[PDB]
């Protein structure tokens, strides 16, 4: 309630280091608005080595998706008949897409 | 309605008339090209200026001008 | 008929028209119509126009050398 | 020369109302008028 | 053609529901254009007035306010199905007249009975100035 | 069909369509393109316009002078022309609220009234007029004048009275005698008038009719004038200590050259005007008789334009043929005089300012700027009208086999390179204007502002220092008595000039910084780019790559459709319709830059606009968002004060923009189609498909659309600056 | 190589190249030179 | 001391604006512990302030009434009051470096002209063709110059793409 939430820290160049403003506790930044802090404190984040955690997971996981996708268009692309299966796609997505997710973040 | 003129740089190449919504242009015999064609706008009246017979020539410059002016019903495309 | 009635073909012609896109430009010969056209000229231009095409009809006395 | 005080009461509205109105009809019959 | 064909009102329509860019006013008013085609099968197509009708095996007639709308789809049947279809405009006193095939050749074709009219016989550019045609009621192209 | 209405025009009679309307109004005036029309027939309804607007302008001045005696408080502004506001015409609005009838009622009236802002007090003070019934008799003799003008236009126009062909084209005559007789002998009475009347009347003398013949404007009596001793009427000027409305202080003189201002009023001395006029006027008679008439001395205009050829091939065959261009073709003289009023103008606009020649002119702020930006807003719209004329004589008559090898011939041959390097200063002007400003503006931000760049405009500087402003310093002319600038007309008009140019009160030759350099700057970017876009419109308007024949297509086409790229706002009227907008930008900008310089002088806060004109955020705040307070509470829940219709017409100007923005952006298929859909909702409705349309409705054309998208955003601006400036200027001052 | 070299030949790979060199050498520059606004050797 | 204006230096505006940006660093400062990343940021925001501040002084630099430096560009007046490095050496600096753009996009637009399909080299860059016409522009004012006095430098109006009249 009195520190403001700051996440981008300017380089001292050519005076620019005038927008690290005064946010409170000790830290010079640019006042953020996306609301991260509080997302992070409802998932229970407490330290910085675990936002650490979730940044190399994130990097790794969007690496595996990039693989994935030269992987799936490549190697071993889909034909049609895999794509025009539209409940199959719908009940795995209601399934396994929305409510495997939310009963997990329930978890 | 507007004017269509059709000069002697015409190849005969009939994009004109293919291009044309509303059937203005023809074709007619000609010695003056190796195609032995010439483009003719005998229903003037109808053309409405949309100049798509322009887009279709491939002739340098313009073998075929529309020229607008005093419009009319058919030549404001008025289904009313 | 004798000679030929225009330019010899893949030789390079400056067009003298002024109307056209290609005036005071380089083109080559493709081909020249021996019927008795009014444009036998044919030439193919290396930079297309605004319409995309590059070949044009022009006739004996609006091409010349390239200087 | 010095106009009575009624004068912005009826000018006004002439030119206001009246005259318009009657150079808007004036006007449309001229547009419509055919032969 | 050799006979320039006469319209038939009694040809059957294409089977089609209610269309609401259809003959307007002017069609009471105006003139109004009428397509004639011969379908050998019965098969669906788009009209330019709305959505899709079908066919029938046989002559079929339609009405249109507009000749971009006919000539639209003398093109798409031409284009789909080779149909070579041919419209006519009717006035309000029913005066009749055939309209795309003059020759019944089409306009693609030359048939070499067709007279150029509205073509200049000079160049493009060769044309004089508006100053050349001044007070004359004669623009510089129309001469 | 075939309707009555547009008469000029038989195929836009066979239109059934809204749009014959439109084309029947914007097609009015534009004689040379009406059916079965001569020149003959053309020069007859262009005297007969000519009378017409002849008569509006003194109907209108009739109509102002009335309006100012009726409905005003002249008199009262005559005794204290330092307090009390002019009054313009009074309010009879019954949609008014009895809070609003209150708050108008402002200057002693008896009812709610407009606060006046044209400025005809201050000149009908410095005139002589000091009654309301010299005002009323004035009013109706103007009004006897305009109906007399209609009644000669009228006579003119009838037949046997029809001038012939040649008599308009007797160029050298009318040349002369407008010379002579227009310029000359009219502005002889006008410092006969100033003599007699206004000098008098500045001094305490009533000069009326009535006493007229009888009183002697110098007590010499017109006796110095025929023995050549002029230098007597400079005799006995009015002191520093003279009232302009009573007779302390005054003198006998009536043409002398005291330069500089009155003390008591801030203005010129009507003497000096006098003189000035008089003199204009013998340059202009001793120059009117030099054209040939038909007496065998005189000047040809053919004659002399041909003989002005350089040798050795400079300008090829040089100024031949000119004659038979300017006189075949009107538009070009229509181009010439429009570049000519409107650089007039723009020199009327810069010079009333720095020399108010009104009596109590300089106090009234809000008449100033009304009257400074009225004048530079109509010169760049008769500069572009000019450019767009020109445009018009490029595409209509003009004749190049006539003119070959002529100064039009080499500018049109080589257009690509004016072009081009016009582009290329509007580039350079553009890219580091901006780039300053950005840098200023960056630089500010930090909380550094010493690193900003000040270019200190050291050319006007040195310019004023040699002119007489001994701020900056130096040593050039009219600085240093031992230069022979200041030797010369030491005892004639260089004591009162340097002590008005020393003042800083005044707006004679104001202090000019950086900021004021970096606007400037601005200014003729935006100069150069609408003169840019102009002669790109002017000389490519016959002709180009993309179209060849231009001239075919007239001067006001559309497009010639998506071919070829697409060919869209390709005439020169389009390119006339996007200098509109870069001339509104740029009058935007120089009316800014006045507004703020002189509300900065008079609120004392100069070194504010010094500091802060540097960087635009300075500009949006300090002047933009801190002088808009006032405007923006001219109504509210609060209440209500007396700029409450200022806020409204500032509130109607930014609506009218955004109707701009909508004919301007959207374009004619949508509309169309909508029409369409609407033409047909109509069609199938009970109880509303009794009634019909005689004409159908269409979408408004292309150039129909920029047309109206151009005069709803003109519109827009023009009421929007208005009200902020007179809202700025007047809440605050008076 | 050949190909990728190519592909890095193309001109938005070879502009993107001379925008972080310009800005790297603008940067450095601005910061081992902290803000001169005269030349003065 | 032209123009009316007194130099940097010398002037009080100049240093009241210095005095009042060190008292809000200061004050921006003192809200920090000294054993901290931010006071040390603020402290070399606080040199660099101080270093800018002196160096615009003892230079030439003169402001006028309001602390804030001011650039003459006339050159003349620039030359005997030694401002001619505010304006007058950069610019030439900018119009040497603008050359050398200049000579060296002429360069390769002349260059890979002659072969077949030059779009293609304006679209696919020639690397090392582009790098050594970097590297030869070093002398772009002696080539510029000397390909005006052969003619090179300009094209005749006979063989330019010319709009009609
Ligand atoms: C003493 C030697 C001398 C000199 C200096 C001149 C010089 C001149 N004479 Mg000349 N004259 C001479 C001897 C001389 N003459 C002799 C011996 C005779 C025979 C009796 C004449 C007879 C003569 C006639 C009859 C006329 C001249 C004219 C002229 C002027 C135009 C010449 C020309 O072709 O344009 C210069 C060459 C050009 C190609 C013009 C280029 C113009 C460029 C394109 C314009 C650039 C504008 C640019 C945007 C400006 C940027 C500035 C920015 C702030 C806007 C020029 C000032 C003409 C005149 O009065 O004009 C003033 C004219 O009518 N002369
Ligand atoms: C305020 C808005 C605005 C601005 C900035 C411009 C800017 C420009 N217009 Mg204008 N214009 C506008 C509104 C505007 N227009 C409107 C509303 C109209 C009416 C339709 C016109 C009508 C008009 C005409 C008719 C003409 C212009 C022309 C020009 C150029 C003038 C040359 C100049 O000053 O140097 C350039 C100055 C600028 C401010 C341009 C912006 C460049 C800055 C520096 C950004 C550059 C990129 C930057 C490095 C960032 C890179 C990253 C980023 C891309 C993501 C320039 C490109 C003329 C032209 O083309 O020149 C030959 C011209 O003929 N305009
Ligand atoms: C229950 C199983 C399941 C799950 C969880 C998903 C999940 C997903 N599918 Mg998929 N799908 C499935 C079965 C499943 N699919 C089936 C059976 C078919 C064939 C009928 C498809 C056909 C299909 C198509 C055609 C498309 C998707 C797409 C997507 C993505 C939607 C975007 C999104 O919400 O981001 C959520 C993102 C995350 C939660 C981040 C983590 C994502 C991880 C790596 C995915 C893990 C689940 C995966 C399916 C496990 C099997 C893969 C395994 C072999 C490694 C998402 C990753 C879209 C896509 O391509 O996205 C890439 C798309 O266009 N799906
Ligand atoms: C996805 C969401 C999620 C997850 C991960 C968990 C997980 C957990 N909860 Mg939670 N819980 C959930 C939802 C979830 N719960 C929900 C929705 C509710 C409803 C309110 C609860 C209510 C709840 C309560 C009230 C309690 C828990 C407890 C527990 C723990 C007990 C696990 C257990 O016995 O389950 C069953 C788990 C298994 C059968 C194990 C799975 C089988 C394994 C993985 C097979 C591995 C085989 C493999 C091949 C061999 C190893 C490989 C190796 C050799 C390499 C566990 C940490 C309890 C706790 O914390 O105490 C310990 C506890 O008190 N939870
Ligand atoms: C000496 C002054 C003068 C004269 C004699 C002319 C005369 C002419 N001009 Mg020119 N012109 C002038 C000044 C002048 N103009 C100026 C100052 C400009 C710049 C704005 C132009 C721009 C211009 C263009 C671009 C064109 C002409 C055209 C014409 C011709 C058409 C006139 C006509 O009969 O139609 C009468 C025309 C009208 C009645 C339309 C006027 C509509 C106005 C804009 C509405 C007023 C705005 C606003 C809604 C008012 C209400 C305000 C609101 C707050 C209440 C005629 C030869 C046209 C031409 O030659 O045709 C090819 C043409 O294309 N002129
Ligand atoms: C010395 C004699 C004389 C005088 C005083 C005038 C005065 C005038 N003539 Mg001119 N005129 C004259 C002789 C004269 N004429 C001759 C001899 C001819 C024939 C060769 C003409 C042919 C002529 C034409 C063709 C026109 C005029 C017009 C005008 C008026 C211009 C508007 C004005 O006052 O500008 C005010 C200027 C300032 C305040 C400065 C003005 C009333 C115009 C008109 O009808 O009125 C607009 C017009 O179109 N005159
Ligand atoms: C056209 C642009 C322009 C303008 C308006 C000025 C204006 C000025 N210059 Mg400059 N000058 C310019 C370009 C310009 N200069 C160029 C391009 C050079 C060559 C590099 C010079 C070289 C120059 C010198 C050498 C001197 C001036 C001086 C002056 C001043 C007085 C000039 C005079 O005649 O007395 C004045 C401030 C003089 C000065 O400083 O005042 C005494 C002076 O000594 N100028
Ligand atoms: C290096 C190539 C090159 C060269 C030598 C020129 C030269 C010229 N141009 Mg052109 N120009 C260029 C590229 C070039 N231009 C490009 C890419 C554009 C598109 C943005 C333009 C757009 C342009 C306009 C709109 C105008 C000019 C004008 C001019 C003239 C004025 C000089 C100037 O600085 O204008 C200013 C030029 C610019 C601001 C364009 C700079 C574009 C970038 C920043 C430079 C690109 C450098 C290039 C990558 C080098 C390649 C090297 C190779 C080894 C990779 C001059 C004839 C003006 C004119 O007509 O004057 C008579 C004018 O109005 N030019
Ligand atoms: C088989 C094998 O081991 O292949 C191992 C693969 C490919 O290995 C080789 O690759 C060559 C091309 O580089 C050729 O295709 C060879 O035939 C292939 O054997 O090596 C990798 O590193 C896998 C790809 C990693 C990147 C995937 C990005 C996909 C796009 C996401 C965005
Ligand atoms: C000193 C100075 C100044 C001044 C200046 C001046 C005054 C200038 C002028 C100038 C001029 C008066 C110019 C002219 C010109 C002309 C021409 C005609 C040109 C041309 C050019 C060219 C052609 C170029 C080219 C190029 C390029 C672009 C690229 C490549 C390279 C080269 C270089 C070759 C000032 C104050 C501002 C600022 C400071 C300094
Ligand atoms: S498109 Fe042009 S060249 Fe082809 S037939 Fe028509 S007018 Fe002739
Ligand atoms: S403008 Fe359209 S309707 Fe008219 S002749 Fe050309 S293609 Fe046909
Ligand atoms: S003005 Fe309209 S119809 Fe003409 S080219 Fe442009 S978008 Fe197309």
């Amino acid at each position: 309630t009195h520190i403001k939430p700051s996440a981008q820290v300017v380089w001292p160049i050519v005076g620019q280091e005038i927008l690290n403003g005064d946010v409170g506790g000790g830290f010079q930044g640019i006042q953020i608005t996306s609301g991260f802090f509080q997302l992070w404190r409802a998932s229970g984040i407490t330290s910085e080595l675990q936002l650490y955690s979730t940044a190399i997971g994130g990097l790794v996981l969007a690496a595996a998706c990039f693989f994935a996708g030269w992987f799936h268009y490549h190697k071993a692309a889909p034909k049609l008949e895999w794509f025009q299966n539209v409940e199959s796609m719908l009940n795995h997505h209601l399934a396994g897409l929305l409510g495997l997710g939310s009963l997990a973040w329930a978890g | 309605a507007h004017v269509v003129k059709i000069y002697d740089t015409c190849i005969g190449c009939t994009q004109c008339v293919r291009a044309c919504p509303l059937d203005v242009l023809e074709m007619v015999p000609w010695d003056g090209c190796k195609a032995a064609q010439m483009a003719s706008s005998p229903r003037t009246e109808d053309c409405v200026g949309c100049k798509r017979c322009e887009t279709a020539c491939p002739t340098d410059f313009l073998s075929v001008r529309v020229y607008l002016g005093n419009e009319s019903t058919r030549s404001l495309g008025l289904a009313y | 008929k004798k000679k030929e009635v225009g330019p010899k073909r893949g030789s390079l012609v400056k067009v003298l028209r002024p109307e056209s896109y290609w005036y005071n430009q380089v083109g080559k010969v493709v081909s020249v119509d021996q019927s008795g056209i009014r444009y036998p000229v044919v030439v193919r231009f290396e930079n297309q126009n605004y319409a995309g095409v590059s070949t044009n009809n022009y006739a004996l006395d609006e091409v010349t050398d390239p200087p | 020369f010095v106009p009575p005080a009624w004068a912005p009461s009826l000018f006004v509205p002439l030119t206001g109302l009246v005259l318009p109105a009657i150079g808007m009809a004036w006007a449309f019959t001229y547009i419509q008028k055919e032969k | 053609p050799w006979k320039q064909p006469e319209l038939d009102p009694d040809t059957p329509s294409p089977i089609f529901g209610g269309s609401t860019g259809g003959l307007l006013r002017k069609a009471q008013v105006e003139e109004f254009y009428v397509t004639t085609w011969e379908s050998p099968k019965e098969q669906i197509f788009e009209m330019p007035t709305g959505g899709a009708a079908i066919m029938r095996k046989g002559p079929n007639l339609l009405k249109f306010a507009r000749k971009e709308q006919c000539l639209a789809l003398t093109t798409q049947l031409r284009t789909k199905f080779k149909m070579t279809p041919c419209f006519y405009r009717v006035y309000a006193d029913g005066k009749v007249e055939y309209l795309h095939p003059k020759d019944g050749v089409y306009p693609e074709k030359v048939n070499a009975g067709r007279v150029g009219v509205n073509q200049n016989m000079r160049s493009i550019g060769e044309n004089v100035d508006p100053i050349k045609v001044k007070f004359t009621g004669s623009q510089p192209f129309t001469i | 069909a075939t309707k009555l209405f547009p008469k000029f025009s038989q195929g836009l009679a066979q239109d059934p369509s809204t749009r014959r309307i439109w084309y029947g109004l914007a097609t009015a005036h534009d004689f040379e393109s009406h059916d079965g029309m001569t020149e003959e027939n053309l020069y007859q309804k262009i005297f007969a316009s000519h009378f017409g607007q002849l008569a509006i302008i003194f109907l209108w001045t009739s109509g102002n002078l009335f309006h100012v005696a009726w409905q005003g408080n002249f008199e009262q502004w005559v005794t204290d022309p330092i307090h009390v506001r002019p009054i313009a015409h009074a309010i009879w609005d019954p949609h008014f609220g009895q809070p609003a009838v209150e708050a108008f009622t402002r200057g002693g009236a008896s009812g709610p009234v407009n606060i006046a802002t044209s400025g005809v007090y201050q000149w009908w003070y410095t005139i002589g007029l000091r009654s309301n019934q010299e005002l009323y008799v004035s009013s109706v003799f103007l009004a006897l004048v305009s109906a007399v003008f209609l009644f000669a236009g009228w006579l003119h126009l009838q037949p046997n009275f029809q001038p012939s062909l040649s008599w308009f084209k007797d160029a050298e005559s009318r040349l002369n005698h407008h010379l002579s007789g227009l310029f000359g002998v009219s502005s002889l009475a006008w410092t006969g008038h100033l003599v007699h009347v206004a000098i008098p009347e500045s001094r305490g003398q009533h000069v009326g009719w009535d006493n007229f013949l009888s009183v002697l404007p110098h007590p010499q009596g017109l006796t110095p004038f025929w023995s050549g001793n002029w230098a007597a009427y400079a005799q006995n000027p009015d002191t520093a200590s003279h009232a302009f409305g009573t007779a302390d202080g005054s003198g006998t003189a009536i043409l002398t050259f005291l330069g500089g201002f009155h003390p008591q009023t801030q203005s010129l001395w009507l003497s000096d005007m006098a003189h000035h006029h008089l003199a204009i006027a013998v340059l202009f008679i001793v120059a009117g008789h030099m054209y040939r008439t038909n007496f065998g001395i005189g000047h040809r205009l053919e004659a002399i334009l041909e003989a002005h050829t350089p040798p050795a091939g400079g300008l090829g065959a040089g100024h031949k043929g000119l004659f038979h261009t300017v006189n075949n073709s009107l538009h070009f003289q229509l181009g010439l005089a429009l570049a000519s009023v409107g650089t007039i103008t723009s020199l009327v606009a810069q010079h009333m300012y720095s020399l108010p020649p009104y009596a109590y002119l300089a106090v009234d702020f809000t008449t100033q700027a009304s009257l400074y930006t009225h004048h530079q807003y109509i010169a760049g719209f008769i500069m572009c009208g000019a450019f767009a004329h020109g445009a018009i004589f490029f595409i209509r008559d003009y004749d190049p086999e006539q003119n070959k090898g002529n100064v039009l011939a080499r500018v049109l041959d080589h257009k690509e390179a004016i072009i081009s390097h016009l582009s290329w200063v509007s580039l350079f002007l553009g890219f580091h204007t901006l780039g300053l400003y950005v840098h200023n503006d960056v630089v500010q931000a930090f909380g550094t502002p010493e690193k900003q760049i000040l270019i200190e405009p050291v050319f006007a500087q040195w310019i004023q220092a040699a002119q007489g402003k001994s701020l900056y310093g130096f040593d050039l002319l009219l600085a240093s008595s031992s230069s022979s600038a200041y030797s010369a007309g030491q005892s004639l008009w260089l004591p009162g000039w340097l002590e008005a140019i020393n003042n800083n009160q005044n707006s004679l030759f104001l202090t000019i910084g950086p900021g004021d350099f970096l606007v400037h700057h601005a200014i003729a970017l935006g100069l150069h780019t609408t003169t840019l876009i102009l002669v790109k419109g002017a000389l490519d308007a016959r002709g180009s790559k993309l179209m060849p024949d231009k001239k075919d297509f007239g001067y006001s086409f559309p497009c010639d459709g998506p071919g070829r790229g697409g060919t869209c706002d390709i005439s020169a009227y389009d390119a006339f319709y996007l200098a509109v907008f870069w001339m509104l930008n740029t009058i935007g900008w120089v009316t800014f830059y006045w507004h703020w310089k002189h509300l900065t002088l008079w609120q004392g806060n100069v070194s504010q606009f010094d500091e802060s004109s540097t960087y635009l955020m300075g500009w949006l705040r300090d002047y933009l968002w801190l002088n808009s307070s006032q405007l923006i509470n001219g109504y509210n829940p609060f209440g209500m004060n007396s700029l409450s219709v200022w806020a409204w017409t500032f509130l109607f100007g930014h609506l009218v923009y955004a109707t701009g923005f909508m004919f301007l952006i959207s374009w004619r298929g949508y509309w169309q189609e909508l029409i369409e859909t609407l033409v047909w909702a109509h069609e199938k409705t009970p109880l509303a498909n009794l009634v019909y349309w005689k004409d159908k409705p269409v979408a408004l054309s292309i150039v129909q659309a920029r047309l109206v998208g151009l005069a709803h955003f003109s519109v827009g601006y023009i009421f929007t600056y208005a009200a902020f400036l007179i809202a700025s200027t007047s809440g605050r001052f008076g | 190589m050949k190909d990728f070299t190519t592909y890095l030949s193309t001109a938005p790979v070879v502009g993107l190249g001379w925008a972080i060199f310009t800005s790297g050498l603008l940067i450095e520059i601005n910061r081992f030179f902290p803000d001169p606004l005269v030349f003065s050797f | 001391d032209v123009a009316g204006l007194t130099p940097c230096s010398e002037s009080k505006a100049y240093n009241k604006l210095e005095r009042k940006e060190l008292k809000t660093l200061e004050k921006r400062l003192k809200k920090y512990e000294p054993g901290s990343a931010p006071y040390l940021a603020l402290q070399a925001t606080k040199e660099r302030t101080q270093n800018r501040f002196k160096n615009y002084a003892k230079a030439g630099l003169l402001c006028g009434n309001d602390g804030l430096p001011h650039l003459i560009s006339d050159p003349g007046l620039a030359l005997r009051f030694n401002h001619a490095g505010e304006v007058f050496i950069p610019t030439f600096g900018f119009l040497y470096v603008a050359g050398y753009i200049g000579h060296v996009g002429r360069q390769y637009i002349i260059k890979s002209k002659e072969d077949a399909k030059p779009t293609d080299k304006e679209i696919i860059l020639d690397v090392p063709l582009a790098l050594q016409l970097a590297f030869q522009g070093w002398a772009w004012p002696l080539a510029a110059i000397q390909e005006l006095r052969n003619g090179s430098l300009l094209e005749k109006d006979e063989n330019i793409t010319v709009s009609p009249r």
